[PDB]
Protein backbone atom coordinates (compact mmCIF):
# COMPACT_ATOMS: atom_id res chain seq x y z
CA UNK A 1 0.00 0.00 0.00
CA UNK A 2 3.53 2.30 0.05
CA UNK A 3 17.63 35.86 22.12
CA UNK A 4 19.13 39.18 22.54
CA UNK A 5 19.76 38.17 26.47
CA UNK A 6 21.92 35.15 25.07
CA UNK A 7 23.92 37.29 22.96
CA UNK A 8 25.02 39.86 26.37
CA UNK A 9 24.84 37.08 28.47
CA UNK A 10 27.87 35.50 26.52
CA UNK A 11 29.62 38.60 26.22
CA UNK A 12 30.02 39.23 29.49
CA UNK A 13 30.68 35.13 30.41
CA UNK A 14 33.37 35.31 27.51
CA UNK B 1 15.70 58.01 40.70
CA UNK B 2 13.71 55.31 43.22
CA UNK B 3 14.92 54.41 46.48
CA UNK B 4 14.03 50.90 46.21
CA UNK B 5 13.73 48.43 43.22
CA UNK B 6 10.05 49.31 42.97
CA UNK B 7 8.35 47.40 40.03
CA UNK B 8 7.09 49.57 37.35
CA UNK B 9 3.76 49.31 35.99
CA UNK B 10 2.24 49.75 31.84
CA UNK B 11 -0.97 48.95 31.74
CA UNK B 12 -0.88 48.20 27.91
CA UNK B 13 -3.82 48.18 25.65
CA UNK B 14 -5.64 48.83 22.40
CA UNK B 15 -6.09 52.29 23.38
CA UNK B 16 -3.14 54.14 25.93
CA UNK B 17 -0.56 53.17 27.88
CA UNK B 18 -0.73 54.28 31.54
CA UNK B 19 2.82 53.73 32.99
CA UNK B 20 4.31 54.46 36.16
CA UNK B 21 5.58 52.76 39.33
CA UNK B 22 4.32 50.08 41.71
CA UNK B 23 3.48 51.84 44.82
CA UNK B 24 2.25 55.14 43.64
CA UNK B 25 -1.89 56.11 43.46
CA UNK B 26 -1.72 56.95 39.23
CA UNK B 27 1.09 56.38 36.26
CA UNK B 28 3.70 58.87 35.67
CA UNK B 29 2.40 59.32 32.05
CA UNK B 30 0.24 58.29 29.59
CA UNK B 31 0.53 57.24 25.79
CA UNK B 32 -1.63 56.37 22.44
CA UNK B 33 -0.46 52.52 22.05
CA UNK B 34 0.92 53.85 18.88
CA UNK B 35 3.69 54.23 16.27
CA UNK B 36 3.30 57.15 13.26
CA UNK B 37 4.98 56.76 10.06
CA UNK B 38 4.76 59.92 7.07
CA UNK B 39 2.62 59.14 4.27
CA UNK B 40 4.65 62.21 2.16
CA UNK B 41 7.23 62.90 0.54
CA UNK B 42 9.35 65.23 1.90
CA UNK B 43 10.32 68.51 0.40
CA UNK B 44 12.75 71.11 2.37
CA UNK B 45 16.17 69.49 3.85
CA UNK B 46 17.31 69.74 7.26
CA UNK B 47 13.79 69.67 8.56
CA UNK B 48 14.65 66.76 11.58
CA UNK B 49 11.16 64.27 10.32
CA UNK B 50 11.77 60.77 11.60
CA UNK B 51 10.74 57.65 10.27
CA UNK B 52 8.53 56.88 12.71
CA UNK B 53 7.48 58.46 15.86
CA UNK B 54 6.16 56.76 19.10
CA UNK B 55 2.90 57.60 21.60
CA UNK B 56 2.24 61.33 22.21
CA UNK B 57 4.99 61.90 19.16
CA UNK B 58 3.08 60.43 16.60
CA UNK B 59 0.01 61.76 17.77
CA UNK B 60 1.11 65.33 17.54
CA UNK B 61 2.71 64.79 14.41
CA UNK B 62 -0.31 63.22 13.03
CA UNK B 63 -1.41 65.71 10.48
CA UNK B 64 0.88 64.44 7.65
CA UNK B 65 1.51 60.30 9.57
CA UNK B 66 -0.39 57.39 8.99
CA UNK B 67 -1.19 56.02 12.51
CA UNK B 68 -1.03 52.41 13.64
CA UNK B 69 -1.58 50.76 17.05
CA UNK B 70 0.33 47.58 17.63
CA UNK B 71 -2.27 46.33 19.87
CA UNK B 72 -5.49 44.97 18.48
CA UNK B 73 -8.41 43.77 20.37
CA UNK B 74 -6.29 43.60 23.35
CA UNK B 75 -3.13 41.47 21.50
CA UNK B 76 0.14 42.86 20.32
CA UNK B 77 0.57 41.40 16.75
CA UNK B 78 3.52 44.20 15.90
CA UNK B 79 5.88 43.91 18.50
CA UNK B 80 8.86 46.09 17.23
CA UNK B 81 6.68 48.55 17.95
CA UNK B 82 5.78 47.65 21.29
CA UNK B 83 9.59 47.55 21.87
CA UNK B 84 9.18 51.51 20.31
CA UNK B 85 6.67 52.23 22.78
CA UNK B 86 8.34 50.63 26.08
CA UNK B 87 11.38 52.24 25.13
CA UNK B 88 9.96 55.64 24.86
CA UNK B 89 7.47 54.95 28.14
CA UNK B 90 10.42 54.19 29.91
CA UNK B 91 13.04 56.59 28.93
CA UNK B 92 11.92 59.38 27.85
CA UNK B 93 8.95 60.03 30.32
CA UNK B 94 8.99 57.76 33.00
CA UNK B 95 13.35 58.34 33.02
CA UNK B 96 13.39 54.97 34.38
CA UNK B 97 15.30 51.81 33.45
CA UNK B 98 13.73 48.04 33.26
CA UNK B 99 16.86 46.80 33.95
CA UNK B 100 16.98 47.45 37.44
CA UNK B 101 12.92 47.22 38.68
CA UNK B 102 10.72 43.96 37.87
CA UNK B 103 7.79 45.38 35.26
CA UNK B 104 3.89 44.55 35.46
CA UNK B 105 1.95 43.78 31.98
CA UNK B 106 -1.71 43.29 31.84
CA UNK B 107 -3.60 40.99 29.49
CA UNK B 108 -7.57 39.26 29.69
CA UNK B 109 -7.29 35.52 30.51
CA UNK B 110 -8.41 34.45 27.45
CA UNK B 111 -6.01 36.77 25.23
CA UNK B 112 -4.32 34.35 23.25
CA UNK B 113 -0.95 33.09 24.42
CA UNK B 114 1.27 34.97 22.23
CA UNK B 115 0.44 38.00 23.92
CA UNK B 116 1.54 37.01 27.28
CA UNK B 117 4.40 35.46 25.92
CA UNK B 118 6.06 38.08 23.45
CA UNK B 119 5.04 40.71 26.56
CA UNK B 120 7.88 38.69 28.50
CA UNK B 121 10.18 38.37 25.79
CA UNK B 122 10.34 41.76 25.00
CA UNK B 123 11.16 42.97 28.67
CA UNK B 124 13.38 39.74 29.28
CA UNK B 125 15.26 40.63 26.07
CA UNK B 126 15.47 44.26 25.29
CA UNK B 127 15.14 45.77 28.26
CA UNK B 128 17.16 42.95 30.18
CA UNK B 129 14.36 43.28 33.37
CA UNK B 130 15.19 41.58 36.61
CA UNK B 131 12.01 39.87 36.43
CA UNK B 132 8.03 39.89 35.17
CA UNK B 133 4.60 39.07 35.61
CA UNK B 134 1.87 39.60 33.26
CA UNK B 135 -1.28 40.30 35.57
CA UNK B 136 -5.18 39.77 34.83
CA UNK B 137 -7.00 42.89 34.34
CA UNK B 138 -10.54 41.47 36.54
CA UNK B 139 -7.79 40.69 39.22
CA UNK B 140 -6.14 44.38 39.32
CA UNK B 141 -9.64 45.64 39.11
CA UNK B 142 -10.99 43.58 41.85
CA UNK B 143 -7.85 45.17 44.38
CA UNK B 144 -8.64 48.89 42.84
CA UNK B 145 -12.07 48.28 43.94
CA UNK B 146 -11.95 46.54 47.56
CA UNK B 147 -13.67 43.21 46.13
CA UNK B 148 -12.56 39.52 46.32
CA UNK B 149 -15.72 39.06 44.53
CA UNK B 150 -17.90 40.13 42.04
CA UNK B 151 -18.18 40.42 38.34
CA UNK B 152 -15.66 42.15 36.09
CA UNK B 153 -16.87 43.68 33.17
CA UNK B 154 -14.01 45.42 32.04
CA UNK B 155 -15.51 47.05 28.18
CA UNK B 156 -12.30 49.06 26.81
CA UNK B 157 -11.06 49.14 23.29
CA UNK B 158 -9.71 45.98 22.57
CA UNK B 159 -12.07 42.97 23.73
CA UNK B 160 -14.90 42.56 26.75
CA UNK B 161 -13.80 39.88 28.84
CA UNK B 162 -16.32 39.70 31.96
CA UNK B 163 -14.70 37.28 33.75
CA UNK B 164 -16.99 36.09 37.22
CA UNK B 165 -14.71 35.84 40.21
CA UNK B 166 -15.37 34.63 43.87
CA UNK B 167 -12.96 34.83 46.53
CA UNK B 168 -10.12 35.55 44.31
CA UNK B 169 -10.77 32.33 42.21
CA UNK B 170 -11.52 32.16 38.33
CA UNK B 171 -15.08 30.67 37.73
CA UNK B 172 -13.57 30.44 33.85
CA UNK B 173 -16.95 28.40 33.20
CA UNK B 174 -18.61 31.46 33.19
CA UNK B 175 -16.55 33.66 31.21
CA UNK B 176 -18.93 35.73 29.36
CA UNK B 177 -16.71 36.63 26.46
CA UNK B 178 -17.56 39.39 24.03
CA UNK B 179 -15.50 40.48 20.75
CA UNK B 180 -17.62 43.80 20.87
CA UNK B 181 -15.29 47.10 22.31
CA UNK B 182 -14.62 50.13 22.74
CA UNK B 183 -13.04 50.72 19.39
CA UNK B 184 -15.90 49.39 17.47
CA UNK B 185 -18.23 52.08 18.66
CA UNK B 186 -15.60 54.24 17.73
CA UNK B 187 -15.71 52.70 13.81
CA UNK B 188 -19.47 53.74 14.03
CA UNK B 189 -19.90 56.93 15.26
CA UNK B 190 -16.87 57.62 12.34
CA UNK B 191 -19.95 56.02 10.00
CA UNK B 192 -23.11 57.25 11.76
CA UNK B 193 -21.20 61.01 11.49
CA UNK B 194 -20.40 61.02 8.06
CA UNK B 195 -23.94 60.44 7.03
CA UNK B 196 -24.50 63.57 9.07
CA UNK B 197 -22.24 65.42 6.17
CA UNK B 198 -19.14 65.11 8.27
CA UNK B 199 -16.84 62.10 6.39
CA UNK B 200 -14.46 60.73 8.45
CA UNK B 201 -12.09 57.97 6.88
CA UNK B 202 -8.36 59.01 7.49
CA UNK B 203 -6.49 58.86 10.62
CA UNK B 204 -6.66 62.12 11.83
CA UNK B 205 -10.19 62.24 11.34
CA UNK B 206 -10.36 58.76 13.45
CA UNK B 207 -8.28 60.14 16.41
CA UNK B 208 -10.84 62.98 15.77
CA UNK B 209 -13.71 60.68 15.92
CA UNK B 210 -12.02 59.11 19.33
CA UNK B 211 -12.35 62.35 21.06
CA UNK B 212 -15.59 63.25 20.02
CA UNK B 213 -16.90 60.13 21.27
CA UNK B 214 -15.07 60.62 24.28
CA UNK B 215 -16.48 64.00 24.99
CA UNK B 216 -19.89 64.07 23.90
CA UNK B 217 -21.14 60.55 23.70
CA UNK B 218 -23.77 58.61 26.38
CA UNK B 219 -25.69 55.40 26.21
CA UNK B 220 -28.64 56.65 28.68
CA UNK B 221 -30.47 54.47 30.86
CA UNK B 222 -33.77 54.19 28.58
CA UNK B 223 -32.84 54.25 24.72
CA UNK B 224 -36.35 54.40 23.25
CA UNK B 225 -37.40 57.29 25.29
CA UNK B 226 -34.04 59.24 24.55
CA UNK B 227 -34.37 58.91 20.76
CA UNK B 228 -38.03 59.49 20.80
CA UNK B 229 -36.85 62.83 22.10
CA UNK B 230 -33.44 63.03 20.39
CA UNK B 231 -34.91 61.90 16.88
CA UNK B 232 -37.47 64.73 17.12
CA UNK B 233 -35.49 67.62 18.34
CA UNK B 234 -32.32 69.80 18.36
CA UNK B 235 -32.97 70.34 21.96
CA UNK B 236 -30.38 66.97 22.83
CA UNK B 237 -27.91 67.92 20.31
CA UNK B 238 -23.95 69.09 21.16
CA UNK B 239 -21.23 70.58 19.41
CA UNK B 240 -17.64 69.72 19.11
CA UNK B 241 -14.96 71.83 17.92
CA UNK B 242 -12.67 70.68 15.29
CA UNK B 243 -8.82 71.03 15.12
CA UNK B 244 -9.57 73.60 11.53
CA UNK B 245 -12.39 75.37 13.24
CA UNK B 246 -14.96 73.25 11.98
CA UNK B 247 -18.15 72.72 14.21
CA UNK B 248 -20.41 68.94 14.23
CA UNK B 249 -23.04 68.66 16.45
CA UNK B 250 -24.50 64.99 17.07
CA UNK B 251 -28.38 64.37 18.03
CA UNK B 252 -29.44 60.79 18.34
CA UNK B 253 -26.10 59.32 16.82
CA UNK B 254 -24.71 60.72 20.30
CA UNK B 255 -26.03 57.77 22.13
CA UNK B 256 -26.94 55.26 19.48
CA UNK B 257 -23.48 54.67 18.73
CA UNK B 258 -22.66 53.60 22.04
CA UNK B 259 -25.79 51.65 22.53
CA UNK B 260 -24.66 49.08 20.33
CA UNK B 261 -22.90 47.66 23.90
CA UNK B 262 -26.62 47.01 24.62
CA UNK B 263 -27.58 46.33 20.80
CA UNK B 264 -24.62 44.89 18.94
CA UNK B 265 -26.81 44.51 16.16
CA UNK B 266 -26.16 47.92 14.98
CA UNK B 267 -22.34 47.41 13.55
CA UNK B 268 -23.57 43.51 12.31
CA UNK B 269 -22.42 41.75 15.60
CA UNK B 270 -24.27 38.76 17.03
CA UNK B 271 -24.61 39.32 20.85
CA UNK B 272 -26.60 39.61 23.34
CA UNK B 273 -25.28 42.59 24.31
CA UNK B 274 -22.75 43.08 27.32
CA UNK B 275 -25.75 43.59 29.79
CA UNK B 276 -27.01 40.15 28.98
CA UNK B 277 -23.12 38.32 29.47
CA UNK B 278 -22.98 40.62 32.43
CA UNK B 279 -26.34 38.68 33.72
CA UNK B 280 -24.81 35.34 32.29
CA UNK B 281 -21.59 35.52 34.20
CA UNK B 282 -23.12 35.64 37.35
CA UNK B 283 -26.00 32.95 36.07
CA UNK B 284 -23.44 30.45 34.94
CA UNK B 285 -21.83 30.22 38.25
CA UNK B 286 -22.74 28.11 40.94
CA UNK B 287 -26.14 28.90 42.82
CA UNK B 288 -24.37 29.64 46.27
CA UNK B 289 -21.81 32.06 44.41
CA UNK B 290 -24.61 33.60 42.72
CA UNK B 291 -25.57 35.63 45.19
CA UNK B 292 -22.40 37.35 46.00
CA UNK B 293 -21.58 38.21 42.12
CA UNK B 294 -25.40 39.66 42.20
CA UNK B 295 -24.75 42.22 45.24
CA UNK B 296 -20.77 42.87 43.29
CA UNK B 297 -21.26 43.78 39.68
CA UNK B 298 -17.49 45.31 39.08
CA UNK B 299 -17.25 48.34 36.50
CA UNK B 300 -13.74 48.62 34.89
CA UNK B 301 -12.62 49.08 31.57
CA UNK B 302 -13.10 51.77 28.85
CA UNK B 303 -16.92 52.91 27.66
CA UNK B 304 -17.48 53.10 31.53
CA UNK B 305 -17.10 56.84 31.77
CA UNK B 306 -20.18 56.80 29.17
CA UNK B 307 -23.40 58.83 31.14
CA UNK B 308 -25.97 56.54 31.97
CA UNK B 309 -23.57 53.32 32.21
CA UNK B 310 -23.39 52.52 35.82
CA UNK B 311 -26.97 53.51 36.01
CA UNK B 312 -28.48 51.40 32.97
CA UNK B 313 -25.54 48.30 33.89
CA UNK B 314 -27.40 47.32 37.40
CA UNK B 315 -30.78 48.38 35.49
CA UNK B 316 -30.49 45.92 33.00
CA UNK B 317 -29.06 43.07 34.94
CA UNK B 318 -32.07 43.66 38.10
CA UNK B 319 -34.36 43.23 35.64
CA UNK B 320 -33.21 39.46 34.45
CA UNK B 321 -32.41 38.46 38.00
CA UNK B 322 -34.97 36.93 40.05
CA UNK B 323 -36.77 38.99 42.87
CA UNK B 324 -36.88 39.21 46.48
CA UNK B 325 -32.68 39.74 46.04
CA UNK B 326 -30.66 42.96 45.80
CA UNK B 327 -28.90 43.68 42.76
CA UNK B 328 -26.00 45.97 43.36
CA UNK B 329 -23.14 47.76 40.92
CA UNK B 330 -19.93 48.79 41.84
CA UNK B 331 -18.85 51.57 39.59
CA UNK B 332 -16.38 54.33 41.49
CA UNK B 333 -14.44 57.10 40.11
CA UNK B 334 -11.68 54.43 39.31
CA UNK B 335 -13.06 53.21 36.64
CA UNK B 336 -11.07 52.38 33.83
CA UNK B 337 -8.33 53.57 35.49
CA UNK B 338 -8.65 50.47 37.97
CA UNK B 339 -6.37 48.08 36.04
CA UNK B 340 -3.16 50.44 36.19
CA UNK B 341 -4.14 51.13 39.66
CA UNK B 342 -4.48 47.04 40.74
CA UNK B 343 -0.80 46.93 38.55
CA UNK B 344 0.33 48.95 41.65
CA UNK B 345 -1.26 47.13 44.21
CA UNK B 346 -0.65 43.66 42.99
CA UNK B 347 3.22 44.62 42.54
CA UNK B 348 3.88 45.87 45.82
CA UNK B 349 2.24 42.79 48.17
CA UNK B 350 4.50 40.48 50.19
CA UNK B 351 2.72 37.49 48.50
CA UNK B 352 3.65 38.92 45.20
CA UNK B 353 6.86 38.29 45.72
CA UNK B 354 6.30 34.61 45.15
CA UNK B 355 4.66 35.02 41.53
CA UNK B 356 7.15 37.39 39.86
CA UNK B 357 9.49 35.66 37.30
CA UNK B 358 13.49 36.15 37.84
CA UNK B 359 16.05 36.72 34.90
CA UNK B 360 17.08 33.58 35.99
CA UNK B 361 14.06 31.04 35.52
CA UNK B 362 14.03 32.83 31.89
CA UNK B 363 16.88 31.91 30.87
CA UNK B 364 16.54 28.42 31.64
CA UNK B 365 13.05 28.14 30.19
CA UNK B 366 12.51 31.50 27.69
CA UNK B 367 9.46 33.14 27.53
CA UNK B 368 7.63 30.18 27.32
CA UNK B 369 8.01 30.94 31.21
CA UNK B 370 5.03 33.10 31.36
CA UNK B 371 3.05 30.15 30.98
CA UNK B 372 4.25 28.26 33.85
CA UNK B 373 4.61 30.94 36.02
CA UNK B 374 1.83 33.98 35.72
CA UNK B 375 -1.55 31.87 35.14
CA UNK C 1 39.80 29.66 46.04
CA UNK C 2 37.66 32.27 47.30
CA UNK C 3 39.36 34.71 45.20
CA UNK C 4 38.81 33.09 41.94
CA UNK C 5 35.17 32.89 42.58
CA UNK C 6 35.54 36.38 43.51
CA UNK C 7 37.11 37.63 40.33
CA UNK C 8 34.91 35.87 38.46
CA UNK C 9 31.64 37.25 39.66
CA UNK C 10 33.55 41.02 39.78
CA UNK C 11 34.49 40.51 35.74
CA UNK C 12 30.08 39.50 35.21
CA UNK C 13 29.20 42.69 37.32
CA UNK C 14 31.36 44.62 36.08
CA UNK C 15 30.86 44.20 32.12
CA UNK C 16 27.11 45.07 33.40
CA UNK C 17 27.99 48.55 35.44
CA UNK C 18 30.34 49.00 31.92
CA UNK C 19 27.59 48.44 29.86
CA UNK C 20 24.87 51.00 32.17
CA UNK C 21 27.80 53.44 31.53
CA UNK C 22 27.96 53.21 27.98
CA UNK C 23 24.15 53.67 27.19
CA UNK C 24 24.00 56.37 29.21
CA UNK C 25 26.63 57.69 27.39
CA UNK C 26 24.76 56.85 23.96
CA UNK C 27 21.94 58.56 25.62
CA UNK C 28 23.32 62.31 26.05
CA UNK C 29 25.04 61.32 22.16
CA UNK C 30 21.36 60.87 21.02
CA UNK C 31 19.66 63.73 22.59
CA UNK C 32 23.14 66.29 21.97
CA UNK C 33 22.23 65.94 18.40
CA UNK C 34 18.68 66.58 19.13
CA UNK C 35 19.32 70.09 20.48
CA UNK C 36 21.60 70.65 17.84
CA UNK C 37 18.88 70.06 15.11
CA UNK C 38 16.70 71.91 17.23
CA UNK C 39 19.42 75.24 17.25
CA UNK C 40 19.82 74.94 13.50
CA UNK C 41 16.08 74.95 13.61
CA UNK C 42 16.19 78.84 14.83
CA UNK C 43 19.52 79.97 14.36
CA UNK C 44 19.18 79.39 10.33
CA UNK C 45 17.41 82.40 9.03
CA UNK C 46 20.31 84.43 10.11
CA UNK C 47 23.31 82.45 9.40
CA UNK C 48 24.39 85.07 6.41
CA UNK C 49 26.82 87.75 5.89
CA UNK C 50 24.24 90.70 5.03
CA UNK C 51 23.93 94.12 3.74
CA UNK C 52 27.19 95.40 3.33
CA UNK C 53 27.31 95.14 -0.59
CA UNK C 54 24.00 96.62 -0.77
CA UNK C 55 25.47 100.24 -0.04
CA UNK C 56 29.17 99.23 -1.55
CA UNK C 57 27.68 98.95 -4.94
N1 LIG D 1 -16.08 59.27 28.37
C1 LIG D 1 -15.85 58.14 27.61
N2 LIG D 1 -16.78 57.91 26.63
C2 LIG D 1 -16.69 56.81 25.81
N3 LIG D 1 -15.70 55.88 25.93
C3 LIG D 1 -14.69 56.03 26.87
C4 LIG D 1 -14.71 57.19 27.77
N4 LIG D 1 -13.60 57.08 28.56
C5 LIG D 1 -12.97 55.98 28.22
N5 LIG D 1 -13.57 55.30 27.18
C6 LIG D 1 -12.84 54.43 26.20
O1 LIG D 1 -11.95 53.55 26.92
C7 LIG D 1 -11.12 52.83 25.98
C8 LIG D 1 -9.81 52.46 26.73
O2 LIG D 1 -9.99 51.18 27.50
P1 LIG D 1 -9.05 50.97 28.85
O3 LIG D 1 -9.57 49.86 29.66
O4 LIG D 1 -9.08 52.30 29.75
O5 LIG D 1 -7.60 50.55 28.32
P2 LIG D 1 -6.53 50.41 29.49
O6 LIG D 1 -6.79 49.27 30.56
O7 LIG D 1 -5.14 50.14 28.80
O8 LIG D 1 -6.38 51.69 30.20
C9 LIG D 1 -10.99 53.84 24.76
O9 LIG D 1 -11.65 53.34 23.56
C10 LIG D 1 -11.79 55.09 25.26
O10 LIG D 1 -12.36 55.79 24.15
Amino acid sequence: QNGKRQTEREKKKK
Amino acid sequence: DEDETTALVCDNGSGLVKAGFAGDDAPRAVFPSIVGRPRHQGVMVGMGQKDSYVGDEAQSKRGILTLKYPIEHGIITNWDDMEKIWHHTFYNELRVAPEEHPTLLTEAPLNPKANREKMTQIMFETFNVPAMYVAIQAVLSLYASGRTTGIVLDSGDGVTHNVPIYEGYALPHAIMRLDLAGRDLTDYLMKILTERGYSFVTTAEREIVRDIKEKLCYVALDFENEMATAASSSSLEKSYELPDGQVITIGNERFRCPETLFQPSFIGMESAGIHETTYNSIMKCDIDIRKDLYANNVMSGGTTMYPGIADRMQKEITALAPSTMKIKIIAPPERKYSVWIGGSILASLSTFQQMWITKQEYDEAGPSIVHRKCF
Amino acid sequence: RQLHARVDKVDEERYDIEAKVTKNITEIADLTQKIFDLRGKFKRPTLRRVRISADAM
